[PDB]
This record gives C-alpha cells, structure tokens and sequence, in this order.
C-alpha cells in the first residue's frame, strides 16, 4: 500500500504532466520542448498486431539539432544515465556492425553466431547517438529497419534469423554550416535526406540569439553549476507503471 | 643462516613499538595506535614503514631484514595476536577475544626505503625486499588456488582434511579407518575444498619498464586500471620471469622551501617576475607568459574540470615551437604530440579483447597517456578530420565513447591541451576576418578557452629590442623552484568564487554578447581562468581582480580592441580629434572641480577618483600656469 500510494501520488494529481516535463535533466536550462519530447519518447506507444498479421510500431524516434553552443549532449548523457536500459555512442566512433549486429565466429563449433550490437543492447529501451550528422550515410542506412519495423534482418554467412530491435533512437546533430545559417530556411541547413527525416516522429531545431534578458539568466545559472518537483528516482517508478496502460 | 633471530628481532621491535616518536610532535606514535588497533575489527595493519628510517636500530633491522622479510612478518602475526590478547585480557581493557584468538593476522610495511631500481637489481637481489613505483594498466580475473584438499574414501565415505605445504599435494595411500584399509581408496572432491584469491595486476614500472605484479587474498581487485601505485613487495624470478609478489601497495620538501615560496608569493612583481623567469629565450610576450602559465596552474576540479586549452594563432615565424618544446620539459611529465603525425587511434587507444582475461584491454594512445596532466598538440591545423572529431567529446566531457564490432565502452582522457596553429597561407592576412584566417570550424574554434594572435611587424625600433636580447644571450627563478611552486599551488589551493566576483561576470559576458561569436563556451573561460589566477595568487578564494584581469586577458588574447566589430578585420596600427575633445572636455572640468571645492587646490589622487568615477592634462595646464 505504501508503494501503491507513493506511485499513486505521481499519477492521480491534476498537474502531473506539467510537473514531469520540468523533471528531465534539471541541470540543463531552458529547452522546454525537448523535455516534453524525450519524456514522451520514454513512454512509447502501444504495439499492435493486425488481424491480418501485420504489426504496428509503438516506440518513438526523436532527433535534435542545434548550434554548437546549445547544450544537447547533456540530454544524451542524462538519458543514458537515467533510462532503465540505454546505450551511449558517438557518430564517428560507431559503425554499422557495431550498431545493429555482429557476425562473429562462435566457440565450440565451426559455425557463426550473432553478437549483440548497440541496438540489440538496451532493447525495449532508449538508444542514444551523438553528433548524428557526422555519421556516414552508408552506416546511417543500417538503423532504418530498426527505426520503424523494430526488427533486424540478417542474411550473412549461414545466418538468416530476424532479431527483435524494439529500440527508441535518440540523436543529436549540428547544422551543415556549424552555425545555423539564419539567412536561409530550415530546408537548406540540414543534410539529412527525406527518408530519415520522415521516420523521426519529433524533430527539433533550437536556436540562440543575443537577447540580453535571456543571456543574463542563462549566464546566472550556468555559473551556479561551477559554484554549487519529483525526484530522479521517482520517475523510473512512475514509468514502470505507466508503460502498462494501452489506451 | 638467517640474519633474523627469533627472540632478538621481536625484542628489538618491542622497544620500537613502545618508544618511537618522530623527532604536538612529541607524542609517541604507536602508544596511541595500539588502543586503536584493538578497537578495529580489521585483520591486518599497514605498518608506517617510514618510521624505520626515522629510527636508528630499525634501519639496522632493515638491512638485516633485506633478505628475510617473510620470517619477521610471520612472527609479527603471532606478535599481533599476542599483542591483542595481552592488551585485551592481560591489561583487562577488553573481553572480546574469541574471534581474534582463533583467526590469523598480517602486517604490511608501506613506506620502506626504495632500492636501486628494477633493472639495477642482481640475481642475488632476487627474493629480497624491494620498493618500487609505477602505473597499473590491466587486471586479471579472480583465480582461485588450492589451500585445503578434501578427500573422501570411495568405498566407506570417510573424509580427511589435507592441507598443502609449500605447494605440494600429498595423496593418501589407504583409508585411515581401522576396518576399511583399501589402498588408493581416497578420492578428491573438487568443490568441497577451500581456495584463495590469486590475481595478476599489470604495472608500468618506472625505476627509482612494465612489470607483471601479483597479489593475493584481500589485495586482489584493490588495484584497478589506471591507479597510481607505489609498490612494497618482493622482487621474484623463479625456475625466471620478472614479477613482484606485492606485500603492500600504495594508492597515490622543507619549511625553508615554504619560506622561499612565500617570498615570491609576497613580492609585488610576482606576475612580472614569473614572465621574466619562465622563458629566458623568449622575449617579452607578457600575455603569452600569463596564458600558458595559467594553463599549467589550471582551474579547480569539481563534480566541471579546469583543463584550460590555448590556441596560438601566431604568424609562422614567432617562437612558439621554441615554447611548447620547452613546455613539455618544464611541466610535470606530459606527452609531446603533433597533429600531423597523430591519428584517432594514435591519440585515443586501440581496444581489443583478450582470450586469457576475458575482458577488454586497452593500448593507451597519446591523449589518454596524458590523463591528469598536460599535452602539447603542434600542427593542430593539420589534424585529420576523424581525429578532430574526437576532441569534441574530449573538450566537453573528457571522455571517449567507442561502439564498434564486439566492443562497446567509454574511456576517460582528462587532460590539458596546448595547441599552436599557423594561419591559412604563408602569413596572417588581416584584410580577411579573423575567423577566416583560422582553418578550424566554429564548433571546434569556439570551445577553446584562449586564442592568441601573435603578430610580427617589421619595425626597425622593435627589431633592435629583440635582436640585442638574443645576440648577447649566447655568449660565454630556476626550474627546480618553478616546478616546486606549481606543485605547491596545485596541491593546496582550491579557491571559491566570491559573491562580488560572480556579479561582474554577467556584465562582462553580456558586453561581448551584444557585440556579435560569443557563445557560452567563452563563459567557461570566464570561471576557469578566474580560478587559475587565484591559485597562482595562492588566495583560497577567487578575487574580483582575478576576474577582471582574466577577462582582460581574453580580450587581449583575441585583440577585440583592435578588431573591426563589423567585418572582424584587424587594425594594422593596433593624435586624433576624439583625443582632442576628450582632453579638452577633461581639462574644462578639471579647471572647475579644482576651484569648485572650497580650496585653491587639492591632492591629485582625490581629484582623479572624483572625475574618473589626467596627469598629461594637468601638466599642460601647469605649462600654461593655470
Ligand atoms: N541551458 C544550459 N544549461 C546548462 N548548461 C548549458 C546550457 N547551454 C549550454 N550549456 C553549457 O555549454 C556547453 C555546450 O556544449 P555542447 O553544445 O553540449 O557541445 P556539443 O555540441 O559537442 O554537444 C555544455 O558543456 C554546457 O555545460
Ligand atoms: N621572439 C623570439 N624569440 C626567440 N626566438 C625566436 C623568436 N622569433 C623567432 N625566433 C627564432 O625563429 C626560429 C623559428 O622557430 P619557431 O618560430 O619556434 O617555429 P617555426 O620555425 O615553425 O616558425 C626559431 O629557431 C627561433 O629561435
Ligand atoms: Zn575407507
């Protein structure tokens, strides 16, 4: 009952959705839209199976783009340090085989065996990639099947299985020109092609300006980091309950 | 024979254990600790072995003990139990003795005098007590070893307890029962025995090359990768591989030096003297002296690191290689690297699995080897793009995350970076914006704390100033003090920014903000440099004077006053009518304030503070007799 009441106080309160957004990476100032977006990504939708046999994705993919001053890697660090299952990786460091699946020769026999890549690890969780625009196109392609079908298909050297890849991809990247070329439009500043853009259910571009009223507050509290609603443990307890409802 | 006498040595230590003091410093050392040891629920003592060289007879024991360390320690174990029993029940100070009496203890000297180094040892020096130092790299998993063997008679189920002596297994020939006496009936049960932990830890040893250490019992997994280590153990080579049976491991100046430090700390020309003394070969460059010096002082580390990094955007003929080559020597030992001759693997690492250890092993690259220190990256403009991508996470989290085939892990490479970069082309071109003279992307160019534009001008007057400095230097503070100062400052001072210093940062940053490339990256420099200045000052808080001077240093390093706010170009020259009017208006007001006060004159110090909230203007008035 005490566990029930503690978990209940985070559900049956009239402002909980407002409260929980302000409880995502409290060190990062501003960017109130991404705090809603990630929180929704952390509660991915209902998986459905058609009476015809087709299955429907329930997880949510999110991409974030900002200038090199806008703190975006902090969000990925928070997610990988908070999520039940999570994996952190970088754009240039990662590779196709390391992300999806590794074909490795197995012991106790002469036949191959899969090794869990980055996506297979933290399955039914959130996968995080930093500096997404730095990734090669040829190894960005390998994420495509996992982003929508939530499966990995392998046909390489005597292996033909299909593997569960129910993962919510979270990514961060920077515009093609380093800074946001504010002369142009959103259509021209991103090198991400149409297919990958369509898959991301949410897509944020956050910009910075020389507004004094904002910078004074921004400088005020980032200094407090170097000077020094619901707790971070409460959110996992709430999510372990919320993930059950199927509206 | 044995240099150790069973009764002589225990008597000699007994005198030491009850009479030792260092020279309130007069209090005896172990007269206090003996009660504390009886309080402890521990099973061993890390003996303060530096006391052995602090007392006369103990050093004589050390030389005698140099070839027989095991026997005394075994005697001390019983002595410790006897000392416990005597202090508990014989002194009647305690009564909990049952577990202590039955169990076994050990003793570990930790600060014995070091030997003549590893490679200088000799075949007779094998099995002798030694003291070494090094860096731990890799650890093997827990390997159990036999201590007790469990035998059951396969025809009558009788059980024997057999213990190994000197690494020998003795198989019973017949069952010990009176009736059952079948030969060879005794059988061994693998999982009814008793085992002890054995671990092999790899150390990169620097003699007073890498040596594979060995640990046992509670000493296993106490040493992990990257630990800074001093070794107190036994050099071993047995029929022949060189290894050390570690007995204890350590996980890690005069008052006259303190007087020497304070003299430089007190003198007013501190900053002037440091610039004058840091680089005799390099002339002037006051800010560049302040720049690299503040890199070596570093900011405070909180959990937010103080790894100040600097870019030298100077012309490609100013002595900057003459600096960073010299920096690599004067600084506490780091690594000298060139961006042209380095790669992502060369800087970070090569990581692979091991069949024996069954966990990831690392081959440290250039960047990781500088963990906690300072590294120099020449030819930064020529670094490969893949390698440059590494620095983004390095200069934001000091970590590197790798996710490739079969390997998914993150490392730590906390270090300071000193970067020098020639301008695009054969020389700097001020006719172009500064951000276009530098071949670095804005994301990478913004995260540097300090960028210095060192330009050489063809002036006959300034040529003689530099020329006569060098030409007489090659005719015919020391580095020891300088390193002693820096190590002292890093050791003690952890300044905290005051309330007054905090508020001034807001106006300083906003002023650069409204003139826009003033990202929040440069706000990191507005605290990192502030702490490093107080640390040089040895003041345990960051002063507002440190704040404003550091802001000026950033301004002077980037040359904002000589930079066009419109297109970012630089003035070549950096009597005017604006100078005239300011002097005219200043002179007009001085003539009033000097006489508006109810006196014919006043002190010029008070007059300056009255109007500045000047000497030339009043001198001209004196020339005109006003
Ligand atoms: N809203 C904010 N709250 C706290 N810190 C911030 C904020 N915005 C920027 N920062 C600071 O500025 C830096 C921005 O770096 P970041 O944009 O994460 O680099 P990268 O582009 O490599 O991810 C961060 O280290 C962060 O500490
Ligand atoms: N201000 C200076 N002080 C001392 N030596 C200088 C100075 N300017 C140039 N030099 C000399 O010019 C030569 C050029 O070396 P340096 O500028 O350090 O690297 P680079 O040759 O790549 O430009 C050096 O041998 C150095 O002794
Ligand atoms: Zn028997």
């Amino acid at each position: 009952s005490d566990e029930i009441n503690e978990l209940k106080e985070m559900v049956k309160d009239e402002h909980i959705y407002d409260k929980l957004v302000r409880s995502i990476a409290p060190a990062v100032f501003g960017h109130e839209a991404v705090k809603k977006g990630i929180l929704l990504q952390m509660l991915g939708g209902v998986h459905k199976s058609t009476v015809e046999g087709i299955k429907l994705r329930g997880d949510i993919n999110i991409c974030v783009v900002g200038d090199p001053s806008t703190s975006k890697s902090q969000f990925l660090k928070y997610v990988v340090g908070f999520a039940p299952r999570s994996v952190y990786t970088s754009g240039k460091a990662s590779s196709a085989a390391g992300l999806t699946a590794a074909v490795v020769r197995d012991e106790e026999g002469g036949d191959y065996t899969i090794e869990a890549g980055a996506l297979m690890l933290a399955d039914n969780g959130i996968c995080c990639i930093d500096e997404f625009d730095k990734m090669d196109i040829s190894d960005q392609v390998a994420i495509h099947e996992a982003m929508e079908q939530q499966t990995i298909s392998i046909a390489k050297a005597g292996i033909h299985a299909t593997l569960n890849a129910r993962t919510s991809i979270l990514a961060a990247a920077n515009p093609v020109g380093g800074r946001y070329n504010r002369k142009l439009s959103l259509r021209g500043n991103l090198n991400m092609t149409a297919p990958i853009m369509s898959r991301f259910d949410l897509f944020f571009v956050i910009l910075d300006d020389c507004n004094e009223k904002i910078d004074t507050e921004l400088a005020s509290h980032i200094v407090d980091l170097h000077m020094k609603p619901f707790s971070a443990e409460q959110l996992r307890r709430y999510i372990k309950y919320a993930r059950t409802f199927k509206p | 024979g044995t240099n150790v006498s069973i009764q002589e040595c225990t008597t000699n230590f007994r005198n030491f254990l009850m009479s030792f003091k260092y020279k309130t410093d007069e209090e005896l050392y172990y007269i206090k600790q003996l009660n504390e040891m009886r309080e402890l629920g521990t099973s061993n003592l890390n003996l303060d072995a530096r006391n052995l060289l602090a007392y006369k007879q103990t050093e004589d024991l050390y030389h005698q003990l140099l070839n027989y360390p095991q026997e005394v320690i075994s005697i001390m174990d019983q002595t410790i139990k006897d000392c416990m029993v005597s202090l508990i029940v014989d002194n009647n100070l305690d009564y909990d003795l049952d577990e202590i009496e039955t169990k076994f203890y050990k003793v570990r000297p930790y600060n014995v005098g070091s030997c003549k180094g590893m490679r200088e040892l000799n075949p007779n020096d094998i099995d002798k007590l030694i003291n070494l130092k090094g860096l731990v790299l890799r650890s093997t998993p827990v390997i159990p070893d036999m201590k007790v063997a469990f035998f059951k008679c396969n025809v009558c189920d009788h059980t024997m307890a057999v213990e190994i002596d000197r690494g020998v297994i003795q198989e019973p020939a017949r069952c010990e029962r009176i009736d059952c006496n079948e030969p060879n009936s005794m059988s061994l049960i693998h999982n009814r025995c008793s085992f002890a932990d054995k671990q092999v830890i790899k150390l990169q040893e620097t003699p007073d090359h890498s040596i594979s250490l060995c640990v046992y019992d509670e000493l296993v997994d106490s040493c992990r990768a990257g630990d800074r280590i001093e070794v107190t153990g036994t050099f071993r080579s047995i029929p022949y591989k060189t290894y050390v049976d570690v007995v204890h491991v350590k996980k890690v100046i005069t008052d006259q030096d303190l007087a020497k430090i304070r003299e430089v700390a007190a003198r007013e020309d501190l900053y002037s003297l440091l610039a004058r003394s840091i680089a005799p070969s390099i002339y002037e460059l006051e800010d560049v002296k302040k720049g690299i010096l503040l890199q070596l002082f570093g900011g405070t580390n909180k959990t937010y690191r103080g790894d100040i990094n600097i870019l030298l955007c100077g012309d490609p003929s100013t002595s900057k290689s003459q600096i960073l080559q010299y920096v690599h020597k004067i600084t506490p030992r780091g690594v000298y690297t060139s961006g042209k001759g380095s790669s992502a693997v060369g800087l970070t690492a090569y990581i692979t699995r091991d069949v024996d250890t069954k966990q990831l092993v690392l081959e440290s690259g250039a960047l990781v080897l500088s963990d906690g220190g300072v590294c120099c990256i020449d030819e930064f403009d020529k670094m490969s793009d893949s390698t440059r991508s590494v620095l983004h996470e390095v200069m934001e989290q000091q970590t590197i995350s790798i996710a490739k085939a079969g390997i998914i892990t993150t490392l730590n490479a906390r270090s300071s970076i000193l970067a020098s970069a020639n301008p695009i082309g054969s020389r700097y071109n001020p006719n172009l914006p500064v951000t276009e003279n530098i071949d670095l992307p804005p994301p990478l160019l913004s995260r540097f704390d300090l960028v210095y534009l060192v330009l050489d001008k063809v002036d006959e007057k300034n040529d003689r100033e530099l020329a006569k400095h060098l030409t007489n230097l090659y005719l015919e503070l020391p580095v020891e003090f300088l390193t002693m100062y820096i190590s002292y400052a890093k050791e003690h001072i952890h300044p905290i920014i005051t309330e007054a210093a905090k508020t001034e940062l807001v106006r300083a940053y906003v002023g650069m903000r409204k003139m826009g490339t003033a990202t929040t990256r440069q706000l990191e420099s507005m605290i990192r440099l502030a702490e490093a200045h107080a640390k040089m000052k040895l003041k345990n808080v960051v002063e507002l004077e440190d704040v404003q001077e550091a802001v000026r240093l950033i301004r002077s390093a980037i040359k904002d006053y000589a930079t066009d706010p419109k297109t970012g170009k630089i003035d070549m020259n950096l009597k005017s009518v604006i100078q005239r009017k300011l002097q005219e208006d200043l002179s007009r007001e001085i003539m009033n304030v000097l006489k508006d006060q109810a006196s014919d004159s006043m002190s010029f110090n008070e007059l300056i503070k009255q109007i500045n909230e000047i000497q030339e203007a009043l001198s001209r008035l004196q020339q005109e007799d006003k």
